């Protein structure tokens, strides 16, 4: 009894995701057969009708509806020109959920295409092409990636918490790093077969951990949050060969080429390249960032008869596009440009107000098109050039051989990587405990395997603290039933020193996956104190409520102090 | 700004086709000074909402929120209630406002239809502008938080004259008040507020008027409108109130009783008229009590403390197994303990580094809540 829909101002339907019930509810409903995208266009166009008026006339817009008992859920978000619909009917997500579901669609969305999501002329004919078969690969593919989705953040930490965990082996990791760089990416690069495409980063994956990871001298240091989605596409395609993806992520958006060769099951390779076209997407953006300037003054400001020619970034704007435009010589851009360069630059009759709005419009989606017809048509998947065929069995032949003798082993580590029982003795009364560090996206908890009552009250603990975090509280210690949460929040620095606490602004959804919130929380208190570096990390615990709470604060410290000294 | 925004009835009968027009659906709105087009988007938007959202989910919604308002709303009949929140107020307690207002006007006038039906719309209007004027001004920030009533050997006399009443002749339940001060009650307290808020604007002074109960409030009275008959005295400052029956319309027994004491009860009344270290609020959720310390002036640390308790106020309601919870910023902490009879807030009036020293303060608010609240008489188990 669940639905996903994302539809346009005039209800038309872009994509959709229903389960069994949902489906056969929709049929006992219509059935007393059309298309299951008509039906549901047929169904939500009111609410949909109705959401436009409110803004357009009170600049208000519809956020969640509520049944009695809570019964059924509706979600609605206005990203940009398009409504996200969420509804929920079984009592098993709450609104966060779905706002959280969505919020992820989206995230999956900008790395699947890139700038051209900021377009809405153009989402709107990419997530809807002309051809019958192509919509339905895609819209099966999206089923699948949020199925996958929904399957991770129900059985793994890893997404539960949006955190990421590693295998603790100082022995396999070194050989593992060696042997990448000798036959991986030196294998890549040396082959005269490469087609011009450069190796940057790879690494091995074990069911939903990381193992092993090295980048080239060349190469831009990889945020966290991409690395989550990176895994999620690895696990959608194996979960616990198929051509190369097209994928954006960020260093702008530049273009990176996937490659997924398994080893064995369970043990999945990763390798990323680079068009040598790349810096060509950073001019773009530039370019796509000036205009939005240029168009906020003009609306904003008087006159622009003559007060642009005089600011100084209308000039760094043109010396930018003039030298694009020179450089590239494309016949439909420079008849726009010469156009609006005679409207904006002439001495006699300079551009009308209303008439510079439009020019500067269509010089904005003519960028947005170049960007379509050079790092989306293509695709390795749509007979992009990629690498050949035997280049790739060698890669995956020749890891196999180094990794032989470790497979049994690897699999066992994997489900007892951390033992609770090594903590038991020296902190007694502990049940669970997670431990991230929001610097480096990293997370320290041991492996859960009576059992089914406590995993379900970890889910609980991470939703609240996530609740009350957003308007402005750090701590949070509360008993349910016969078990004793805990949640903390602290700042420290790259030297172990106390930092003193501020506060924290209150209040996009607590995450890292879809977007960041604590990236821009440690340059918030970076600001007033820039000779000091910033460190944030978190603590999660779960206590007997036979603990007293006087105890369990000094227990807690201790754990933390061992942990630190057991990292670094 | 205010709490309480927008509150309008629309009619789906009257306003059955396309051409028809919705401002003949409106019969009240507050307040009386706004545009007519506003008032006509809003009613069209939210009755439209309401009806597709009823027919895709085979029930009426009961929430509609947006980014700056929060609309409640709940249908009877084909009459449709619509309720103007603040985003900072809990939904619970924008429902049983809402929920207030209507058994308001259920026991105020009776049923909606036939007091459309049968009576004239200015002299309800007129009704519905005074009685939200009195609504108004009535309103406090702990009782928009928890919605209580706006409430020795003297009282038990006071008690004592009630009872003779309640044997007297016909007699459910009875109360005495005090310039909205109460001395003595019987009555549920759904139905002591609208005694107690009922504007005190044949023998002298003697007023009978018919009143409308609901059935749950009628048995819980004798232990679906049912007519009864409230009797209202007015003295210089003394009220006496009392719901007897339908064919009230005894006589002369009630009467002697108020002139064999009034010259008791106003010369006792006379006799009885003529820096905080900590905050606490202490709630009862039988008598739906409410007391606290908290200054006429809301100070930046008084105003810290409302916003804690509407969190937390909501979690106890959601997680009935959930007994101890506390929480600490950078300024402030607060501490709450729940049973199924009682509730409990503490606060100290008089900053955190690093990772929380068992010495700290905020952790060992604790044992200090139980000793200090033992002063006022508010006695914690």
């Amino acid at each position: 009894m669940k639905c996903v829909l994302v539809a346009t101002e005039g209800a038309e339907v872009l994509f959709y995701w229903t389960d069994q019930e949902f489906e056969e509810s929709l049929r006992l409903k219509f059935g007393q057969l059309p298309a299951l995208e008509d039906q549901l266009s047929t169904l939500l166009a009111p609410v949909i009708i109705s959401s436009m008026t409110m803004l357009e006339k009170l600049s208000d817009t519809y956020t969640c509806f509520s049944t009695e008992n809570g019964n059924f859920l509706y979600v609605l978000h206005l990203f940009g020109e398009c409504l996200f619909i969420a509804i929920n009917g079984d009592h098993t997500e709450s609104e966060g959920d779905l706002r959280r579901k969505l919020y992820v669609l989206k995230y999956l969305f900008e790395v699947h295409f890139g700038l051209v999501t900021v377009d809405g002329h153009l989402i709107r004919k990419e997530l809807r092409p002309p051809d019958l078969a192509q919509r339905v690969q895609l819209w099966e593919h999206f089923q699948s990636l949020l199925w996958t989705y929904s399957r991770l953040r129900e059985q793994e930490q890893c997404f539960a918490v949006e955190a990421l965990e590693r295998l603790i082996h100082p022995q396999l990791c070194e050989l593992c790093i060696e042997a990448l760089e000798r036959h991986v990416i030196q294998a890549v690069n040396t082959s005269p077969e490469r087609g011009g495409e450069e190796a940057l980063h790879a690494f091995l994956l074990v069911h939903s951990k990381l193992l092993a990871f090295y980048s080239s001298h060349s190469a831009s240091s990889l945020r966290p949050a991409d690395l989550l989605a990176l895994i999620l596409l690895v696990q959608d395609l194996y979960p616990s060969p198929s051509g190369p993806r097209r994928i954006f992520l960020d260093a702008p958006l530049v273009p990176h080429t996937m490659y997924c060769l398994p080893l064995w099951q369970g043990i999945n390779l990763v390798l990323l390249t680079r068009s040598p076209s790349a810096p060509l997407a950073l001019v773009l953006s530039q370019l796509m960032d000036g205009f939005s300037m240029l168009e906020k003054k003009l609306k904003e400001g008087p006159e622009p008869g003559a007060s642009l020619r005089s600011q100084p970034l209308v000039g760094d704007l043109r010396q930018r596009m003039d030298k694009f435009v020179k450089n590239r010589g494309a016949q439909e851009i420079q008849s726009t440009w010469l156009e609006f360069k005679a409207k904006a630059f002439s001495k006699s009759e300079p551009g009308s107000s209303w008439e510079l709005l439009q020019a500067c419009g269509k010089l904005k989606r003519q960028l947005c098109a170049i960007y379509r017809l050079n790092f989306l048509t293509t695709a390795p998947s749509r007979g992009g050039p990629h690498l050949p065929q035997h280049l790739q069995d060698q890669v995956q032949r020749l890891m196999r051989e180094k990794l032989t003798d470790w497979k049994d082993f690897l699999l066992v580590k994997s489900r007892r990587n951390i033992t609770m029982v090594s903590y038991l003795e020296d902190f007694p009364g502990l049940v669970h405990f997670i431990y991230v560090d929001r610097t480096t996206g990293q997370m320290v908890a041991p492996s859960l395997n009576l059992a089914a009552f406590v995993k379900t009250k970890v889910w609980s603990l991470i939703q609240l603290a996530r609740r009350y975090l957003q308007k402005g509280y750090t701590t949070l210690l509360f008993q349910e039933g016969d078990f004793y949460c805990s949640y903390f929040l602290w700042f420290e620095n790259d030297m172990g020193y106390k930092l003193q606490m501020i506060e924290v602004p209150v209040l996009v959804p607590i995450g890292m996956l879809g977007g960041d919130y604590y990236r821009k929380l440690l340059r918030y208190y970076s600001k007033n104190r820039p000779t000091e570096a910033v460190r944030c990390y978190e603590l999660l615990a779960l206590h007997l409520s036979v603990i007293p709470t006087d105890l369990l604060v000094q227990q807690a410290g201790q754990l933390a102090r061992r942990l630190w000294e057991a990292s670094r | 700004a205010s709490w309480w925004n927008y509150f309008f009835l629309y009619d789906g009968s009257k306003v059955k086709e396309e051409g028809d027009p919705t401002r003949a659906g409106i019969c009240y709105f507050y307040p009386s000074q706004t545009l007519l087009d506003q008032q006509e988007l809003l009613c069209g938007q939210i009755a439209g909402v309401v009806r597709c959202v009823s027919d895709i989910s085979d029930s009426p919604p009961t929430l509609v929120r947006l980014r700056k308002l929060k609309f409640a709303i709940k249908v009877d009949g084909d009459y449709l209630w619509v309720l103007g929140c603040a985003v900072e107020l809990p939904d619970v307690s924008c429902k049983r406002f809402l929920d207030q207002l209507v058994g308001f006007f259920n026991f105020y006038n009776g049923p909606v239809s036939l007091a459309y039906e049968n009576c004239s719309q200015e002299e309800l209007s007129t009704e519905w502008d005074t009685f939200i004027e009195q609504i108004l001004k009535n309103t406090s920030d702990l009782h928009k938080i928890f919605n209580s009533l706006w409430n020795p050997l003297l009282l038990l006399k006071a008690a004592r004259i009630l009872q003779t009443c309640q044997r007297s002749p016909h007699i459910l339940a009875g109360c005495i008040l005090y310039k909205g001060l109460i001395v003595s009650t019987q009555l549920p307290p759904s139905l002591t507020a609208k005694v107690l808020l009922h504007r005190t604007a044949l023998p002298p002074n003697v007023q009978i008027i018919p009143v409308f109960v609901t059935k749950e409030e009628a048995i819980s009275l004798h232990e679906g409108l049912v007519r009864m008959n409230l009797y209202t005295h007015c003295v210089k400052g003394l009220v006496l109130s009392l719901l007897a029956e339908e064919p009230l319309l005894d006589s002369a027994a009630i009467e002697e009783v108020y002139h064999s004491s009034l010259a008791s009860l106003n010369g006792l009344e006379v006799h009885l008229k003529e820096s905080s270290t900590y905050n606490f609020t202490h709630y009862d959720r039988i008598q739906s009590l409410l007391m606290a310390n908290l200054p006429q002036v809301a100070t930046p640390q008084d105003r810290r403390f409302l916003q804690a308790v509407s969190l937390m106020h909501s979690e106890f309601a959601q997680l009935p197994a959930l007994y101890e919870m506390t929480v600490r910023n950078a300024s402030t902490a607060v501490y709450a303990c729940c049973n199924p009879i009682q509730e409990t807030y503490f606060q100290q009036l008089a900053r955190s580094s690093g990772f929380p020293n068992p010495q700290d303060g905020a952790f060992s608010l604790s044992g200090k809540a139980k000793q200090k609240l033992l002063k006022h008489g508010v006695n914690l188990l």
